[PDB]
RNA sequence: GACCCACUCCCCGGCGCCGGGGGGCCCAAGUCCUUCUGAUCGAGGCCCAGCCCGUGGACGGUGUGAGGCCGGUAGCGGCCCCCGGCGCGCCGGGCCCGGGUCUUCCCGGAGUCGGGUUGCUUGGGAAUGCAGCCCAAAGCGGGUGGUAAACUCCAUCUAAGGC
RNA sequence: CGUGAAACCGUUAAGAGGUAAACGGGUGGGGUCCGCGCAGUCCGCCCGGAGGAUUCAACCCGGCGGCCGGUCCGGCCGUGCCGGCGGGGCGGAUCUCCCGCUCCCGUCGGCGGGGGACCGCCCCCCGGCCGGCGACCGGCCGCCGCCGGGCGCAUUUCCACCG
RNA sequence: GGCCACGGCGUCCCCCGCGAGCGCACGGGGUCGGCGGCGAUGUCGGCUACCCACCCGACCCGUCUUGAAACACGGACCAAGGAGUCUAACACGUGCGCGAGUCGGGGGCUACGAAAGCCGCCGUGGCGCAAUGAAGGUGAAGGCCGGCGGCGCCGCCGGCCGAGGUGGGAUCCCGAGGCCUUCCAGUCCGCCGAGGGCGCACCACCGGCCCGUCUCGCCCGCCGCGCCGGGGAGGUGGAGCACG
RNA sequence: CGGGCCCAUACCCGGCCGUCGCUGGCAGUCGGCAGAGCGAGAAAGAGAGUGGCGCGGACGCUACGCCGCGACGAGUAGGAG
RNA sequence: AGCGGGGCCUCACGAUCCUUCUGACCUUUUGGGUUUUAAGCAGGAGGUGUCAGAAAAGUUACCACAGGGAUAACUGGCUUG
């Protein structure tokens, strides 16, 4: 969606401070599992040593 | 196509609708102020339509606004357009069989000698 | 056997071909070596460009790509002899230089040239004895601020000129650009034998008048 | 959104026992412990769950606001109920049906409820 | 994934899939392309014909760096600059018309294909063709010549 | 060679001084309470400092299954030995070294090139490279310019010596 | 000398034995075990009989929650827009003050670069409308609901038994 | 005498729009608001698993083969091992990202990590966006309006229309009328529908354009007037164009 | 030549299993802020307006789910799920 | 008027590669030009008779291998000249 809340920035002591920031639209980016297993999948075969 | 067949006459200011992909063309200056649902709509495209002042929808968009499709425009890109097709039909090497050969490479040495001249044998 | 359309192949595979197999495995390892090395030879020269000595200004050479510029091997001693630096010292303060480039024209020779006057101009020189200055070296100023740049010293990028809108004059509009083509190469096909048949033709007529 | 969620989450979540030819979810707030998109304790907006209090007697009924859907810590308040059957039956019914709180779920509600209770109740 | 080919589905089959009364045997053709006259002449004539013989001349050294030649069209070729170049000139009346250089673009002749919006030019070519001048003097403008 | 301009910042044989490699010895915290077992490294607890360390929760050993029992692990952590280079001044040694213009002189690799034939080889096709035999050079010459040959113009290198 | 299977063998127990053994379908008979079967199910509403309680409804205080105010006040957000005598970053094959280079007897005119104008996008300050807060709320008011504590004291409510 | 889906008043023309209750059932697939016995050291239940008997059926598997139980071959028994794999190319079909573009795979910059991220004046390049010819090469619409010259055609011109047609086409558009609660009229929304249309993709057919070739022909241009260059009409060959 | 009789996996009626088709039905669980419906020969509204006490209502819908109608069921070589 | 681009009709014949002739004010011969030469384009011819077209003599009683009951010699079966 287009509506993007505020998200505050919470300090060392677990309560939030006064700071807060607009939330980024890659949150609202569309999730797609299917494609992250895709690429999952096809990205950690490129850490296997050889056997033979 | 879509300004062409949305351009015909009788069917103005009516709502187009592509089950694929609307691909923006370079090699056209105007863009009509156009109404456009489509699954997806390149960045270009979008951006040309919009700068004309058209509107685009999804298909949940357009479930609200005319559930039945009642004022409505029913497109399809062309189903022939793959380059596969240009290698069905009657097989080469036979009379009047104006199929695409699967050769390698295209050039002299390629394919073109016996079946082909009517010197070297015989021409289909 | 061939089965039903398809596109017959000719795999060069008829050799002892799984004997000479090149993995790249050491691939990541080679990269890593390259970085390596080179990082160790630019902290090994200290303050010189880390992309080693200036390079020239150079046109490709087939009609294919000869309208781009690159770099090339050296500088050419005739641009060397005009830019008024020596064959045996351009190399000491860091100019490639080459003997075997010709200069067909003046201007690549003119903007190679400027070039080496930039290049020049750029350099800061130490002295190799830091406790004596010399006359052509610098002074502490610019000693303390000099520091190596990365990438190659003078980017070498080819640009377009600016060509501004012009209204079109009669003879502009006039012109046959097809025809005058069809015609060029018309003349330079027929050249030759047409001065051959105009010699024979001189050759009866002064057969005829003498 | 709550349909997007259950199509992320209906086959591939940490709460689903598939054994035995049966289907299972064991996340907190679901009554009947099943997969269902109807009864699922997490993607919905407003959801109810009864559970047994620590204290080992009455039920505790936990309902979902409608503010803080992002933030967890203050997103359900917990009702704690020791009272007679009777009462506690009704208690949960009207807090479901007056409210008119996701009532697609209150007669499930109440039968959790009960069971609860009844199990509570020593064995004989 | 081999737990998704047809391998799997063929354990307890006797003949995996390839007949009892023709066994799989090694190469019960020849190996290769071979036979293409003898014995797989008609596979060979009716999809690929012309395959035998010879033709034409032959060129010894050849250099296709001599033979390129890159071409465009009058349909793409407003694309090439910036289509404020293109609304600048449209909405200027003093008529100058902009320069376009196919050989910066990275195109040397100049096909005319389609349509060419009714807008003054100058075409920048080392090649063009007899309809693509043709078009653009019906729009009115200028074709240059260059090296 | 003449005419002008410029320069006393090079290298090494030895001596003395200034701060990566190989080796050795080392550097945190439960054997706490209770309870299982043939044996614990299991289980529960250790608060309001949610036992203690953590730049150390890799691994191995120890009577199953251990971050805190032991060796280790982290750290631009410590100490102790030997070697090299980058620098330093010193003693001595070689060498007294350049550039611009004008003029006068000088200027090159042969049984090799090239040609005919034979054989092998190459994608190299009226012969790509190599070798044998026969013939066997020139100096505005010689080779190359992917079709043999004569004529005629250009382009481009300088073979048969070497690191 | 961990675990210790199958083929094959010995012994114990049971059963059976003239158409080699073995097998499918249907029964019957006998065994070794299981049900820890052997007085048989219950779950709600109502009537009656015996009992016991902090005990029901209504009301008061306090807390929390859900839906609203045709059009309560205040905020935030836009794959929203319009305004601007605003302040900027990015890009343009859209235009045009100075500097460096070279070509000339401090000069006409050329090239590269920096400076500014315009256009397009985006961020921020101000104003005005549209929509949303159901991916994105605060206060007040109103209704309803729940919980805690009082007050209610037993023809109410609830607990366990019996027919 | 016997039978019946016969049952009021009101006139106008013809001949002569809602009763209340009950109950029974040959009525959109079974119920009893019906019963009886037997159960503690010998009985109850256990379609399967262990042994035995009887009745019926029943030839030993794999394999080549028209034909196998075969007097066709392999097989004493048991355990372990044991045979369509990987690389490259191609073709089609499916899923994904972007899209007239797409792709860093080579290079470079920044324990798991030899991973990951980034580069755009690193897109050189590959494939696609143009075909055809052996090659030199060439390289993908026209018409109309008005006049001058050599009816018509060509050019100077100016301006306008401008990127096919026929048939079948899923869907969409309009609408002669109509969808009732007493009866009349008309208002808004919605729906149905005679007939009539703008037609996606695709298919068939007819025209058109590009390259090669053949035949018939006359016009145009000039720095070089030529063994020069360009053009038309009609057939035919192509792995072409005809809004990717 | 006549009556009767015996039985196959064939035919009829019934139950169950699967496949195919209807590219069938179900978001309507719209509940005191409520009013229960879309199965019945024959198109299209449980249409809107303008004038003449007691607080109650089973299961359901992993929609890749559930449910209902009919028909169908041999198989080597081979293909697919 | 018509008839005729072989024989009144049903037969009488031959691909790639290579060679040879014919044709053009034809193309290329490669850094440019002239000229022989060579290669292209189109149509004929030289031939494959195993006639959709490998270039091809025997012997093995010294023999070998893979197979065939697709195929003989001995037996068995149908038939009975
Ligand atoms: C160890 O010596 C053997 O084995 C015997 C032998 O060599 C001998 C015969 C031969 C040298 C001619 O083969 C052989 O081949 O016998 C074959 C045989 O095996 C026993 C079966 C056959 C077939 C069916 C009955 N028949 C039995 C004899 C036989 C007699 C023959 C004949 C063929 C056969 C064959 O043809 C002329 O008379
Ligand atoms: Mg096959
Ligand atoms: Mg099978
Ligand atoms: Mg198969
Ligand atoms: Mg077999
Ligand atoms: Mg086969
Ligand atoms: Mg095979
Ligand atoms: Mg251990
Ligand atoms: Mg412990
Ligand atoms: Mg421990
Ligand atoms: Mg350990
Ligand atoms: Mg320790
Ligand atoms: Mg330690
Ligand atoms: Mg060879
Ligand atoms: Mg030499
Ligand atoms: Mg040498
Ligand atoms: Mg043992
Ligand atoms: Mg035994
Ligand atoms: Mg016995
Ligand atoms: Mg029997
Ligand atoms: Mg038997
Ligand atoms: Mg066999
Ligand atoms: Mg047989
Ligand atoms: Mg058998
Ligand atoms: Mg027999
Ligand atoms: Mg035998
Ligand atoms: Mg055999
Ligand atoms: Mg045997
Ligand atoms: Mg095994
Ligand atoms: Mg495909
Ligand atoms: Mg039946
Ligand atoms: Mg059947
Ligand atoms: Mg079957
Ligand atoms: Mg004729
Ligand atoms: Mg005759
Ligand atoms: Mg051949
Ligand atoms: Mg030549
Ligand atoms: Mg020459
Ligand atoms: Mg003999
Ligand atoms: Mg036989
Ligand atoms: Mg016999």
């Amino acid at each position: 969606a287009c509506a993007r809340p505020l998200i505050s920035v919470y300090s060392e002591k677990g309560e939030s401070s006064g700071k807060n920031v607009t939330l980024p639209a890659v949150f609202k980016a569309p999730i797609r599992p299917d494609i992250v297993n895709f690429v999952h999948t096809n990205l950690r075969k490129n850490n296997r040593q050889p056997y033979a | 196509r879509m300004i062409r067949k949305m351009k015909l006459p009788g069917r103005e200011n009516k709502t187009a609708v592509v089950v694929g992909t609307v691909t923006d063309d370079v090699r056209v200056q105007e863009v009509p102020k156009l109404k456009v649902c489509a699954l997806r709509v390149t960045s270009r495209a979008r951006s040309r339509i919009l700068k004309a002042g058209g509107k685009i929808l999804t298909f949940d968009q357009l479930a609200l606004d005319s559930p039945k499709g009642r004022g409505t425009v029913l497109l399809s890109g062309p189903r022939k357009g793959r380059e596969v097709y240009r290698h069905f039909g009657k097989a080469p090497g036979t009379p009047h069989s104006h199929t695409k050969p699967y050769v390698r490479s295209k050039g002299r040495k390629f394919e073109r000698a016996r079946g082909r001249r009517a010197s070297r044998g015989y021409k289909n | 056997a061939p089965s039903r359309n398809g596109m017959i192949l000719k795999p060069h595979f008829h050799k002892d071909w799984q004997r000479r197999v090149a993995t790249w495995f050491n691939q990541p390892a080679r990269k890593i070596r390259r970085r390596k090395a080179r990082q160790a030879r630019a902290r090994r020269i200290a303050p010189r460009p880390a992309a080693g000595p200036i390079r020239p200004i150079v046109r490709c050479p087939t009609v294919r790509y000869h309208t781009k510029v690159r770099a090339g091997r050296g500088f050419s001693l005739e641009e060397l002899r005009v830019a008024g630096i020596h064959k045996k010292v351009a190399r000491t303060i860091g100019i490639s230089v080459d003997p075997r480039r010709r200069n067909k024209s003046t201007e690549s020779l003119q903007a190679n040239v400027q070039r080496l006057k930039e290049y020049r101009s750029k350099l800061v020189l130490f002295p190799r004895k830091p406790s004596a200055p010399k006359k052509g070296d610098s002074s502490a100023e610019e000693l303390k601020l000099a520091t190596q740049l990365t990438g190659p010293v003078m980017p070498i990028r080819n640009v377009f000129k600016k060509e501004k809108a012009r209204v079109i004059t009669e003879e502009e509009k006039n012109f046959k650009a097809f025809a005058s083509l069809r015609m060029a190469r018309a003349n330079a096909r027929l050249f030759g034998i047409r001065a051959k048949r105009a010699k024979e033709a001189a050759e009866q007529d002064v057969e005829k008048k003498k | 959104s709550a349909h997007l969620q259950w199509m992320v989450v209906r086959n591939c979540s940490s709460f689903l026992i598939k054994r035995n030819k049966q289907t299972y979810s064991t996340e907190p707030n679901n009554l009947k412990a099943r997969n269902s998109f109807r009864y699922n304790g997490l993607i919905h907006r407003k959801t109810v769950g009864v559970e047994p209090a620590a204290d080992g007697k009455g039920v505790v009924v936990v309902m979902k606001r409608r503010s803080g859907q992002r933030k967890p810590a203050t997103s359900y308040v917990r009702t704690t109920i020791n009272k007679n059957a009777r009462a506690t039956l009704s208690s949960i019914r009207h807090m479901i049906r007056k409210n008119k709180y996701h009532p697609d779920l209150r007669m499930a509600a109440i039968r959790r409820a009960s069971a609860i209770l009844r199990s509570q109740k020593p064995v004989m | 994934p081999s737990r998704l080919r047809k391998t799997r589905k063929l354990r307890g089959h006797v003949s995996h899939g390839h007949g009892r009364i023709g066994k799989h045997r090694k190469h019960p053709g020849g190996r290769g392309n071979a036979g293409g006259m003898h014995h797989h002449r008609i596979n060979f004539d009716k999809y690929h014909p012309g395959y035998f013989g010879k033709v034409g001349m032959r060129h010894y050294h050849l250099k296709r760096n001599q033979s390129f030649c890159p071409t465009v069209n009058l349909d793409k070729l407003w694309t090439l600059v910036s289509e404020q170049t293109r609304v600048n000139a449209a909405k200027n009346k003093t008529g100058a018309a902009p320069i376009i250089d196919v050989v910066r673009s990275g195109y040397y002749k100049v096909l005319g294909k389609g349509k060419l919006p009714k807008q003054p030019v100058i075409v920048k070519a080392k090649f063009f063709s007899r309809r693509a001048e043709e078009k653009i003097k019906g729009v009115g403008g200028a074709c240059v010549l260059v090296a």
